[PDB]
C-alpha cells in the first residue's frame, strides 16, 4: 500500500502539474515566434519603402 | 466613364485625374472585352483614387479598359418579396426566379442605432431546444453565438433552429435570415435541401455565399443579410432572426483583404480592427423604442485548434450576450445537438424568463438543474479518478442524475422541436431523482406545486 | 480677398482615407484644433501639420467624402462646456446630447453632421451668489452656487486665467448664456457665464496633490476587506470576456460613497448603456429620495460607433470628472473599457503609417495612459478655500483571451496601485464577484488597515491578514489534495481547509441581483469575519484538547449553516451574526464533554 | 546674435522640420516661440542642407505653424551647477520646482558627460555596509559600484531603496553618503512617500533631485536622468564627495526613447526598441567609479520595472550587460511575507571579491558566502520536490537542506525594511545557517575555516 501511494502520487504529478504545465507552455511558446516573425516581416516591408 | 487607369498593382488600381471621387464609393469597371466588374474606392487622394475590384484585375488592359463611379457605397435593393428567394453574396438572384422590384436601397454599412432610442430585449422566442430554451434562454434582440469546431455538427443545429423558431401567442410576423459565408457547395446545398422540403424556405430570406467566391463578396455577405433583416424587422415590424455561419470563413476571408492591401497585422495575424469590424455586424442586433419587430443574431463560428482564446471566438465572446459551446466529449457520446450547458451562458435571460415569458418556474428550475449538474458531474469525474468508492450515497445520486441530464434533457435530436412547455416539464421530472431538502434553491412553493 | 469680398480661410480636402482625412490650406489653423469636414461638416481634430496642410483625425464615419470639400476650422481645442444642466444626462464621445440628437434629426439612428451643443442654452436656472462685491478672487474661488439637483449643488466657481476684483454680482434666474458677474481684472472688465469651456486632453490644475488615505465603501466584501480601492487611488479590473467587468463597475456606480460618478462607455456594448438609463432612475437612494441618475453622468461610445470617437470619449468624462473636483466633491470616474480606446490608437497609428512598439499598439502608448491615471488622485483644488477634491478611478481592461502580458494590462498595473485581476473559471463556477485573491493585490492595504484598526477600534488587519493566511494556504493544500489526497490531511489542515470554504463561499461571494448581498455595510463586514474567523479559533482549541476532525464538523452542522446565511441578515439586526459567536462557544463546550 | 527663425516647414508629433536655416549644430538646444508667448524647450537631432529636425520636450500641443518662431541657443542643454544645489528639488528638465531662489551656477555642463578615463579610473573595492544581510553578504555593494536593482510593477522597490539610502555607510571612517535622486515618470504617490521617507532620515537637505512625474511629456525623460549623472559627478570629483545614485523608474526611461525612435522612423530592433540601447543605457551607466588622485566616489543603485516580470526583456537584459551584477525582486517572495523579497540566486555581485576578506568584513566571508548560495540552491530546488512528490518521498539528506532553505528565507532574508544588521552580525546568522547541514556536506569550505567556525 506504500509503494501503491507513492506511484499514485508519481502518476498523479505527471498527469496534474508535469504534463499541463508543459502543455501550456508549448502554446505559449509556439505563439510568440509567429507573431514575432509576423511582425519582424512587417517592419522588413515598411523599411523596403524607405 | 473615366478611362485614365495609372496602375493596377495585384487586386488594387489606382484611377487618376478624377472629379469628387468620395471614399468607399462603389465603381464599375469595362475593361477591353466589354465584361463588367465592379469594385469599390479604398481610398481618394487629390485627382487620383485607389480601388479593389472584387473578382481581381485578372486580363485587364489598363489602356483601353473604362471606370465608371457609380456615386453610392455598396447597396442592397430590399423589398417585401424577399421571402422565400435566395440570393447571392451581393444580393443578386440565385434561385432563377422572377425579377425582384426593390422598395428603396439601403447602405450596407447602415447607421447606427441611437443608445436613447434603443429598446433593451423582452420576451422570448423558441428556440426548440431545451438545453437553449430553459438553461440559455434566446431574447428577441440578444446577440447569442454558438461555439463549435471543424466537424462538429453545427449545420444541423443550425438548419434545427431555422426551422424551429418562433414567437409564442404571434403569428404570421415571424422571419429568419440565414447567412451563408464562405461554405463549401455541398454543405449549402444541404442548406437548401433542408429548407425546402421542410417548408422553413416560405418565411426566410436566405443569401448565400460559397467558398469559391470573391473574398470581398465573404466579408460584404453578412451585411447584405443585416440590411435585409433590419428592412423586415424595423421598416415592415416583424422579430427578424439572424443566424451566420461560418464566421470563421468571414475572419480567413477578413485576413486575406487585409494581406492583399498590406495592412499591419494584429495578434494570430488577424486585422487588429477584428473587434470593430465584428462588432459592427453584431451590434445590429436589439430592439428600438417604439418599433415593433426585434433584429436577433445567431452567430456560429468554429474555433480553431478547439481554443476560446483564439482571436475569433475570444473577441466574439466580448461583443455578443453569452455564448453556445458545443463540445467533443459529448458529441462522441452521442448527445444531439452536443451543448455543454457549464462554459455556456446567456447574459438576457432574464428578460426571457418569468411569467408571460415563460413558465414561473423558469427560473427556479434553470438554477437548480444548473447546480445538480455541475455536482454530479463533479461527482462523475470523483468516480473515475478515485474509484467509485470514495463517493457517499449522495454522490452517487447526483452521478446517475448527471448521465439522463446528458442523454435525455440536453440529446433530444436534431429534429426533434419541443416547446417551453414540454423543456419545463421534462425538467421537473428529471429533478425528482434528487431529494426535496437537495433542491436548495427552489422555494417550497414552487416545489409544492410542481414536483411529481 | 477674392471676388471683391474677403472672409475666413477655407480650405480644401486632398486625402480621405477612413478616420484620417488631409486637407490643404489650413495655415492658420493649429495642433489640437478641431474643424468641420466636408459638406456634411462632420467633426474633426488637426494633429499633425505639414506646410499648409493638416493631418485631421475625424471622430465620425467618413464614408462618402472625397476631395474637393471644403474644411472649416473652430480656432478653439478639443473642449466641453461644463456648467448648470451637464448632470443627469449622457452625451457621445464628443459630449452631444443623444436625447437632444433624435429630437433634432428626427430619427432613432445616428446622421452625420449634426451640430448640436452640449448643455441647454435657453433652460433658466435660478442662479444664487456667494461672494461679496469688491473681494479679489481668483481661479477656483466660489461666486456662486446652482442646485443642480436636489442634493448636488453646482457651485460656480471662476474660469482659470481670470484674476481680479468683483465689480457687479447680483442673484436671479438667467441661463448659460447670459452674465451674472464681472470682474475687474488687470487687463480691463471681463463678463462671466455659468458655462466654461476647458480642453479634454490637459487636465485641470489643482494646487497640489494628496495621498489617498480614505478607504473607499465600494459595499463589496472581495473588494473593502482584502484589495480595498482608496478615495482618489486608481483600480484596474483586467478580466476575460463576461468575468465581470462591468457588473463591477455597476455596483461601484451605484453601492459608492461618492458625490458624482461618471462612467464612460468606450467601446462597449449598446445594450450596455440602455440597461444604464433604465435602472438608473429607478435606483432611488432610501434617504436623500434622489435617483442615483440625478448623481452621475455617464458619456457613451459603443464599439460599432466611430472608432476615433473611443479617445475622446475617455478625455471627455475625466475632464468633467476633474470639473466637479475641484468642487472639493469626491468623484468616481469609470472606463469601460479602455482596451477600446488603445485600439482606437492603434487603428489610427496605422493610418499615420507610424512604427509600432507593442503588439501593433503605438510606442506612446504608456505615456498615454499615464497621462490619464495622473489626472486622479485627491488633490488640493485651486482657489484660496484650499479645498479637498479626489478622482477615484476604476478602470476595466479587456485583453485577448485573458492574458494579462498584452501590452495595456501591464501599462496600466504599472501606473496604478490596485490590480482586481478578474478569473474566467471563477466565473464558470459562479463565483461571482470573480477577483482571484491570490493573484489580486492592493498596495493601500496596508495604509487601509491603519486607518480601518482605528475606527472598529479592533485588530482589524490582522483579521484580514489572518483571513489571507488562511486562503493562500488553501492553494497550497489543494495541490497536494489533487496529488495525495484529501483523506491524506490532517485533522488541523482538514480544518484549514473547511475555513477557508467558509471564507470563499459565505464572504468572497456576493450576487449583484441580489438586494441582501449586493450592499455590506463596513459594520456588517467585521461581525461576519469575526464569527467565520471565531469557528476555526475554537475549532483548533478542540483539535489539541483531543477532538477530532469529523466529530467537530458533524457537532456543529447547525451552527455551519447560520454562517453560510449571514451573507443575507439586514443591517439593523446586525446583532444575529455576533451573537452566533457566543453560541459557538456554548456548542463547542458540550462537544467537548 | 540671435539665432531665431520664422520659416517652419511641419510638424509631426513630438518632431519637428525648421527649412531655410544656417549654422544650427547638432545636439542643440532650441527654444519655441509660439503665437501666445509660450516657450517649449527642445533639442536638434538631424541638420542636413537647410534644414534642421528638432524633437520638442514639452510636445507640440497647439501650436501655429505660420506664427511661430524657433530661437536656436547654439549650444547643447546644458545644468547649471552649484553647491548651492544640495537640498533642492528641481524638474525633469532642470527648473527648481520646490519655490525657492534660482541657483547662482558655479558652472554649465553639458549634461551629456565625459568619458573617465580608464588609466585615471580607481578600482572600487571599498565596502558599504547597507544592514542587509541579503546585500552585504551575498552581493556585497562597494562604493563606486553600478548595482542595480530590479523589479516589477507593485514589487516593494520603493521601500527597498529608502532602507538602502538610510543604512549605508562605511568601515573604519566618518563619511556621509551624498545621495542623488532622479524621478522619471513614476507617479506622485511614489515620489511623495520617498520624500517622506527622506525627510523622517534627515539626509533631505543633503539629496539633490530632479523631478519627472508621471503626468510630465515623457520626451523630457530622455534628458531627465543626464542631469542627475551630471550634477552627481560634479559633486563628487571636483566638490570631493561620495555621491550615491538611485533612479526609478528606468523602464519610463527606455519607453521615452522609443517614442522618439518611432517617431524618428528609425530601424527598430528587439520589440520595436531603438537598436542603440544598449549603448544609450550605456551613456548613464559608466557615469560611476573611482578616479586616482580624487577624494570623490560615484555609486549607482538604478531601479527598473521589468515589463511582463520577464527578464529576458530587453530592458533589464541590456542592464545585466553594462552594470556589475544586479539584485532581483520576486513576486513569489514577496507573495509569501519576505522583506525585502530578495531573490539572491539570479542575483549577483562582481566587485566584491576584492571588498571582502581579512581587514575589509571578515576573513572567511568568501567560503561562507559560497557554501551559502550552493545549499541554498538544493534546498529550494528539494522544496520544490517536496511540494510535488511528497514530503516522504524526498530523501532524509535532502530533507535537512529543506529545512535549511526555510529558515534561510524567513530568518535570513525576511529582516524587514528597518532593520540594519551589522556585518558582523550577519556573518555569524550564516554560519547558524551551516551548522544545520553536517561537516562533510560542507565541501567548499576549508578545514582552517571549518575549524574556527
Ligand atoms: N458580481 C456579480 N454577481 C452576479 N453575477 C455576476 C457578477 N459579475 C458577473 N456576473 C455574471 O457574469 C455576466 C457577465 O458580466 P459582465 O461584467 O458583463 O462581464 P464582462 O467581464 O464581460 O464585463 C453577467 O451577465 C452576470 O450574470
Ligand atoms: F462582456 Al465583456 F469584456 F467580455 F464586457
Ligand atoms: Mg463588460
Amino acid at each position: 500500500a506504500e509503494e501503491i501511494e507513492k506511484t499514485r502520487r508519481r502518476v498523479n504529478a505527471l498527469e496534474y502539474m508535469t504534463i499541463p504545465q508543459l502543455e501550456e507552455t508549448i502554446y505559449y511558446i509556439k505563439m510568440k515566434l509567429e507573431e514575432n516573425e509576423r511582425a519582424e516581416v512587417t517592419r522588413l516591408i515598411k523599411v523596403k519603402n524607405m | 466613364e473615366y478611362r485614365t487607369i495609372k496602375e493596377v498593382v495585384g487586386p488594387l488600381m489606382a484611377v487618376e485625374k478624377v472629379s469628387g471621387v468620395k471614399y468607399e464609393e462603389l465603381i464599375e469597371v469595362r475593361m477591353q472585352n466589354g465584361e463588367i466588374r465592379r469594385g469599390q474606392v479604398l481610398e481618394v487622394q487629390e485627382d487620383k483614387a485607389m480601388v479593389q475590384i472584387f473578382e481581381g484585375t485578372s486580363g485587364i488592359n489598363l489602356k483601353n479598359s473604362s471606370v465608371r463611379f457609380l456615386g453610392h457605397p455598396l447597396q442592397l435593393g430590399v423589398s417585401e418579396d424577399m421571402i422565400g428567394r435566395v440570393f447571392d453574396g451581393l444580393g443578386r438572384p440565385k434561385d432563377n426566379g422572377p425579377e425582384i422590384l426593390p422598395e428603396k436601397y439601403l447602405d450596407i454599412n447602415g447607421e447606427v442605432i441611437n443608445p436613447i432610442a434603443r429598446d433593451y430585449p423582452d420576451e422570448f422566442i423558441q428556440t426548440g431546444i431545451s438545453a437553449i430554451d430553459h438553461l440559455n434562454t434566446l431574447v428577441r434582440g440578444q446577440k447569442l453565438p454558438v461555439f463549435s469546431g471543424s466537424g462538429l455538427p453545427h449545420k444541423e443545429l443550425a438548419a434545427q433552429i431555422a426551422r424551429q423558431a418562433t414567437v409564442l401567442d404571434s403569428s404570421d410576423d415571424f422571419a429568419v435570415v440565414f447567412a451563408a459565408i464562405g461554405i463549401t457547395f455541398e454543405e449549402a446545398e444541404f442548406f437548401m435541401e433542408d429548407f425546402r422540403q421542410t417548408g422553413a424556405i416560405d418565411r426566410s430570406v436566405m443569401f448565400m455565399n460559397l467558398a469559391n467566391d470573391p473574398a470581398i463578396e465573404r466579408i460584404a455577405t453578412p451585411r447584405m443579410a443585416l440590411t435585409a433583416a433590419e428592412y423586415l424587422a424595423y421598416e415592415k415590424g416583424m422579430h427578424v432572426l439572424v443566424i451566420m455561419t461560418d464566421m470563421t470563413n468571414y475572419a480567413e476571408a477578413l485576413r486575406e483583404i487585409s494581406a492583399a492591401r498590406r495592412e499591419v497585422p494584429g495578434r494570430r495575424g488577424y486585422p487588429g480592427y477584428l473587434y470593430t469590424n465584428l462588432a459592427t455586424l453584431f451590434e445590429r442586433a436589439g430592439r428600438i423604442r417604439g418599433l415593433k419587430g426585434s433584429v436577433t443574431q445567431i452567430p456560429i463560428l468554429t474555433m480553431p485548434e478547439d481554443d476560446k482564446t483564439h482571436p475569433i471566438p475570444d473577441l466574439t465572446g466580448y461583443i455578443t450576450e453569452g455564448q453556445i459551446i458545443l463540445t467533443r466529449e459529448l458529441y462522441k457520446s452521442g448527445i444531439q445537438p452536443p451543448i455543454d450547458v457549464l462554459p455556456s451562458l446567456s447574459r438576457l435571460k432574464d428578460k426571457g424568463t418569468g411569467a408571460g415569458k415563460t413558465r414561473e418556474d423558469h427560473a427556479a428550475t434553470m438554477n437548480q438543474l444548473f447546480a445538480a449538474y455541475a455536482q454530479g458531474k463533479q461527482a462523475k469525474e470523483l468516480a473515475v479518478v478515485l474509484g467509485e468508492s470514495a463517493l457517499s450515497d449522495i454522490d452517487k445520486i447526483y452521478a446517475k442524475f448527471a448521465e439522463r441530464f446528458e442523454n435525455e434533457y440536453v440529446n433530444q435530436g436534431f429534429y426533434t422541436n419541443r416547446t417551453i412547455t414540454e423543456t419545463l416539464d421534462l425538467g421537473w421530472e428529471l429533478l425528482a431523482m434528487l431529494p426535496r431538502t437537495e433542491l436548495k434553491r427552489i422555494k417550497d412553493d414552487l416545489l409544492d406545486k410542481y414536483l411529481p | 480677398g477674392s471676388s471683391g469680398s474677403s472672409g475666413m480661410q477655407i480650405g480644401k480636402i486632398i486625402k480621405v482615407s477612413g478616420p484620417l482625412v488631409m486637407a490643404e490650406n489650413m495655415s492658420e489653423a493649429s495642433i489640437q484644433d478641431m474643424c468641420l469636414v466636408g459638406d456634411l461638416g462632420v467633426i474633426g481634430e488637426i494633429i499633425e501639420m505639414r506646410q499648409d496642410v493638416a493631418s485631421i483625425q475625424v471622430y465620425e464615419e467618413t464614408s462618402g467624402i472625397g476631395p474637393g470639400e471644403p474644411v472649416r476650422s473652430t480656432g478653439e481645442a478639443l473642449s466641453v462646456e461644463l456648467g448648470p444642466g451637464i448632470i443627469s444626462q449622457m452625451f457621445d464621445g464628443i459630449q452631444r446630447p443623444l436625447d437632444t440628437f433624435m429630437e433634432v434629426t428626427q430619427s432613432n439612428f445616428l446622421g452625420r453632421g449634426v451640430q448640436l451643443p452640449a448643455l441647454d442654452h435657453e433652460k433658466q436656472w435660478w442662479f444664487e451668489a456667494t461672494i461679496e462685491e469688491g473681494t479679489e478672487v481668483s481661479a477656483g474661488d466660489i461666486i456662486g452656487y446652482v442646485d443642480e439637483t436636489k442634493i448636488i449643488q453646482h457651485k460656480i466657481m471662476v474660469p482659470n486665467g481670470i484674476k481680479g476684483t468683483v465689480q457687479k454680482i447680483e442673484s436671479g434666474s438667467f441661463t448659460i448664456d447670459d452674465p451674472i458677474c464681472v470682474i475687474e481684472t488687470e487687463q480691463g472688465l471681463k463678463e462671466l457665464t455659468m458655462m466654461q469651456k476647458w480642453p479634454v486632453r490637459r487636465g485641470r490644475p489643482i494646487k497640489q496633490k494628496l495621498n489617498p488615505d480614505v478607504p473607499m465603501i465600494t459595499g463589496q466584501r472581495v473588494i473593502d476587506t482584502f484589495f480595498p480601492v482608496t478615495k482618489g487611488g486608481a483600480a484596474a479590473v483586467p478580466g476575460p470576456f463576461g468575468a465581470g467587468k462591468t457588473v463591477v463597475q455597476h455596483q461601484i456606480a451605484k453601492w459608492s460613497d461618492v458625490d458624482l460618478v461618471v462612467y464612460v462607455g468606450c467601446g462597449e456594448r449598446g445594450n450596455e448603456m440602455t440597461d444604464v438609463v433604465n435602472e438608473f432612475p429607478e435606483l432611488i437612494d432610501p434617504n436623500t429620495g434622489e435617483s442615483l441618475m440625478e448623481r452621475t453622468v455617464l458619456i457613451a461610445n459603443t464599439s460599432n460607433m466611430p472608432v476615433a470617437a473611443r479617445e475622446a470619449s475617455i478625455y471627455t468624462g475625466i475632464t468633467i470628472a476633474e470639473y466637479f473636483r475641484d468642487m472639493g466633491y469626491d468623484v468616481a470616474i469609470m472606463a469601460d473599457s479602455t482596451s477600446r480606446w488603445a485600439e482606437a490608437l492603434r487603428e489610427m497609428s496605422g493610418r499615420l503609417e507610424e512604427m509600432p512598439g507593442d503588439e501593433g499598439y503605438p510606442a506612446y502608448l504608456g505615456s498615454r495612459l499615464a497621462e490619464y491615471y495622473e489626472r486622479s488622485g485627491r488633490v488640493i483644488a485651486l482657489g484660496s478655500d484650499q479645498r479637498e477634491g479626489s478622482i477615484t478611478a476604476i478602470s476595466a481592461v479587456s485583453p485577448s483571451g485573458g492574458d494579462i502580458s498584452e501590452p495595456v494590462t501591464q501599462n496600466t498595473l504599472r501606473v496604478v496601485k490596485v490590480f482586481w485581476g478578474l478569473d474566467s473559471s471563477l466565473a464558470q463556477k459562479r463565483h461571482f464577484p470573480s477577483i482571484n485573491w491570490i493573484q489580486s493585490y492592493s498596495l493601500y492595504s496596508t495604509e487601509v488597515g491603519r486607518y480601518m484598526d482605528q475606527i472598529l477600534q479592533q485588530d482589524w488587519s490582522d483579521m484580514v491578514t489572518e483571513g489571507m493566511r488562511i486562503l493562500q494556504e488553501e492553494e497550497q493544500l489543494n495541490e497536494i489534495v489533487r496529488l495525495v489526497g484529501i483523506d491524506s490531511l490532517s485533522d488541523n489542515d482538514r480544518l484549514t481547509l473547511e475555513v477557508a470554504k467558509s471564507i470563499r463561499e459565505d464572504y468572497l461571494q456576493q450576487n449583484a441581483f441580489d438586494d441582501v448581498d449586493t450592499f455590506t455595510s463596513r459594520e456588517k463586514q467585521f461581525n461576519m469575519l469575526k464569527v467565520i474567523l471565531t469557528f476555526g479559533k475554537e475549532a483548533r482549541k478542540a483539535l489539541s484538547l483531543g477532538a477530532y476532525f469529523n466529530e467537530i464538523m458533524e457537532g456543529t452542522v447547525a451552527v455551519r449553516e447560520r454562517i453560510s446565511r449571514s451573507k443575507y441578515i439586514p443591517e439593523e439586526e446586525l446583532a444575529k451574526i455576533s451573537s452566533i459567536n457566543e453560541e459557538i462557544k456554548e456548542t463547542i463546550q458540550l462537544i467537548v464533554s
